[PDB]
RNA sequence: AGCGUGUCCUACGCCGGCAGGCGCGGGUAACCCGUUGAACCCCAUUCGUGAUGGGGAUCGGGGAUUGCAAUUAUU
RNA sequence: AGGAGUGGAGCCUGCGGCUUAAUUUGACUCAACACGGGAAACCUCACCCGGCCCGGACACGGACAGGAUUGACAGAUUGAU
């Protein structure tokens, strides 16, 4: 998994608090990650890794994975991407 | 290997269609574009809007 | 100038209530209307084997869905058109408007 | 059916182990005591990796690993 | 030998896009659709083994999985091992075979000799 | 006499490629050659004709049990 | 270029069947009891009936703001 | 005739014996195929009790389509 | 009381058997046998003969940026670019 692909996947999940994928390992491009050439397999196997550490919670239904960031995920991706502490996911900014 | 990993054609036949719920390849209902298998349609028929009248 | 309103539903009671409300409102204002014409009912049929394994006495489920259609014609400006439709809202009814 | 365990094949295939070459950067540049350098490897005229990527000095061809371009 | 009144001497000189008037409909249609990379790679291998052989001696076997291959006149004289599913069987191209497929000449099943009837 | 070519019983012959209608004594003299071609050139269908089994890819499990003892 | 009405009335029930299944596996331990879809031309509303209303939106409403963003990605709604 | 399907269902014109091919058109359908010119039925002809022109199995040559691939014959 | 029949023939399709490298498998009176939407060229596919890939998360230990690893032209080899 190229480091550019890994960074692209991680900093897209950060803007929201959610991620969606289809259980299709032969799909050549993830629709949310077009023009970056990130396959659908890489997203699946990256969210598999982030779940095992406890930073995200998943839900599966009808060929679809729905992942959510946990409080330990914002704390962990803020140091991985060296983001300013003045960055918060779109889920955390309303109401 | 990249040339030949998923390189058999999958344009037609049962090996190119599957259930939209359970991904099974046997007993699929293509009519109206249901795309649900024989046994998953009996489970969600009322939710879709099908009624047993006669 | 001609305004065609197409209604389509699966519950004929609700659909007829909506159509009657629209016709009555158009009569209430100063409009000329062409009455509700009923297109033939659409009957969709799925027949399935009841069993999941092909063992028993070969019984079949007969499933079906029914779609009801209407058409209404008006001769009025769109400003006048877009009040009565917004008043009456009902679930399951697919209201469509076409200007000539 | 019933499992029948036939594992016999022409022995066993061996996966290619790469060779650990130490300081491969040395052989690309020849440095004397006067400071001037000589480039011992012929270089590929391309855009993806030009200006820094050397080709393969084989016995009959020159070959760029990244470009897969071969001059005979 | 001759095919439709045309012998091998000119058959080897007949243009590939011109053989389609001597074959039957099926093989004319296949030649019209086109030969692919696996077919060309097998033709090239059969050519090499034919040229790199003693003149008065048969060539070396070129084994292939391609049972659906038209037997062209350029194949005449080749020594070909056709895969039947388990083992490669040796098949030599005789002239009168210039029409059929390859897999026809390597049977994929054992002829049945029946034994003692059992339960039924 | 202006009879179209698609009307005969051997149209594009294998050995000479001529459109001819074969008749009573010749019609059976050009079938044995057809089978001998595929028996000498060991085609699958020529071996089927040789063993006496069926030719056009049929189901021999149930039908065809005449001649066989 | 639009779709036939035979296929449109069907596709509106396949969409509502999967949404109920997704919400069933998500909010069951919070009293999930049904969903209702109101297709307003400007804004598609989805009403979720449940017992524990506090465990559906959650503190600061940080949970129903996650659902409304994970649903539109799945079903291709505009933002 | 009636029940049904259709973004693959197809009208119209030209070359073909045909299976079938080329150019324009319509239809997301009580709008187009389609006023769905269906088959038995019905009216004239030939045949004339016979393994017969009944009945079509089996097999040999050609031709055309679907498909990446039809040889253990796809149709 | 009767009508059309099936059981006889040719063939199409399922079950045993017998073969086979494999001829994948469930179901055996009514309550198995044109049933598993089961009309399988490839896929389907489980079965047979071979050959690539890991798509083995995560935790710990080792080695390693004086490089952990990654992919690749040509000759050979291979059914195969
Ligand atoms: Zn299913
Ligand atoms: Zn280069």
């Amino acid at each position: 998994m190229p480091k550019k692909n890994r960074i692209a996947i991680y900093e897209l999940l950060f803007k929201e608090g959610v991620m969606v994928a289809k259980k299709d390992v032969h799909m050549p491009k993830h629709p949310e990650l077009a023009d970056k050439n990130v396959p659908n397999l890489h997203v699946m196997k990256a969210m598999q890794s982030l779940k095992s550490r406890g930073y995200v919670k998943e839900q599966f239904a009808w060929r679809h994975f729905y992942w959510y960031l946990t409080n330990e995920g914002i704390q962990y991706l803020r140091d991985y991407l060296h983001l300013p502490p003045e960055i918060v996911p779109a889920t955390l900014r309303r109401s | 290997h990249q040339q030949l990993y998923w390189s058999h054609p999958r344009k037609f036949g049962q090996g190119s269609r599957s259930c939209r719920v359970c991904s099974n390849r046997h007993g699929l209902i293509r009519k109206y574009g249901l795309n649900m298998c024989r046994q998953c349609f009996r489970q969600y028929a009322k939710d879709i809007g099908f009624i047993k009248l006669d | 100038h001609r305004i065609r309103i197409t209604l389509t539903s699966r519950n004929v009671k609700s659909l007829e209530k909506v159509c009657a409300d629209l016709i009555r409102g158009a009569k209430e204002k100063n409009l000329k209307v062409k009455g509700p014409v009923r297109m033939p009912t659409k009957t969709l049929r799925i027949t399935t084997r009841k069993t999941p394994c092909g063992e028993g006495s070969k019984t079949w489920d007969r499933f079906q869905m029914r779609i009801h259609k209407r058409l209404i014609d008006l001769h009025s400006p769109s400003e006048i058109v877009k009040q009565i439709t917004s008043i009456s809202i009902e679930p399951g009814v697919e209201v469509e408007v076409t200007i000539a | 059916k019933k499992r029948k365990k036939k594992s016999c094949t022409t022995p066993k295939k061996n996966k290619h182990k790469r060779k650990k070459v130490k300081l491969a950067v040395l052989k690309y540049y020849k440095v004397d005591e006067n400071g001037k350098i000589s480039r011992l490897r012929r270089e590929c005229p391309s855009d993806e990796c030009g200006a820094g990527v050397f080709m393969a000095s084989h016995f009959d061809r020159h070959y760029c690993g990244k470009c897969c371009l071969t001059y005979c | 030998f001759t095919y439709r009144g045309v012998d091998l001497d000119q058959l080897l000189d007949m243009s590939y896009e011109q053989l389609m008037q001597l074959y039957s409909a099926r093989q004319r249609r296949r030649l019209n659709r086109g030969l692919r990379r696996k077919q060309h790679s097998l033709l090239k291998r059969l050519r090499k083994a034919k040229k790199e052989a003693p003149p008065m001696e048969k060539p070396e076997v070129v084994k292939t999985h391609l049972r659906d291959m038209i037997i062209l006149p350029e194949m005449v004289g080749s020594m070909v091992g056709v895969y039947n599913g388990k083992t490669f069987n040796q098949v030599e191209i005789k002239p009168e075979m210039i029409g059929h497929y390859l897999g026809e000449f390597s049977i994929t099943y054992k002829p049945v000799k029946h034994g003692r009837p059992g339960i039924g | 006499y202006k009879i179209p070519d698609w009307f005969l019983n051997r149209q594009k012959d294998v050995k000479d490629g001529k459109y001819s209608q074969v008749l009573a004594n010749g019609l059976d003299n050009k079938l044995r050659e057809d089978l001998e071609r595929l028996k000498k050139i060991r085609a699958h269908r020529g071996l089927r004709h040789f063993w006496g089994l069926r030719v056009r890819g049929q189901h021999t499990k149930t039908t065809g049990r005449r001649g066989r003892t | 270029v639009q779709i036939s009405k035979k296929r449109k009335f069907v596709a509106d029930g396949i969409f509502k069947a999967e949404l109920n299944e997704f919400l069933t596996r998500e909010l069951a331990e919070d009293g999930y009891s049904g969903v209702e879809v109101r297709v307003t031309p400007t804004r598609t509303e989805i009403i979720i009936l449940a017992t524990r209303t506090q465990n559906v939106l959650g503190e600061k409403g940080r949970r129903i703001r996650e659902l409304t963003a994970v649903v539109q990605k799945r079903f291709g709604f505009p933002e």
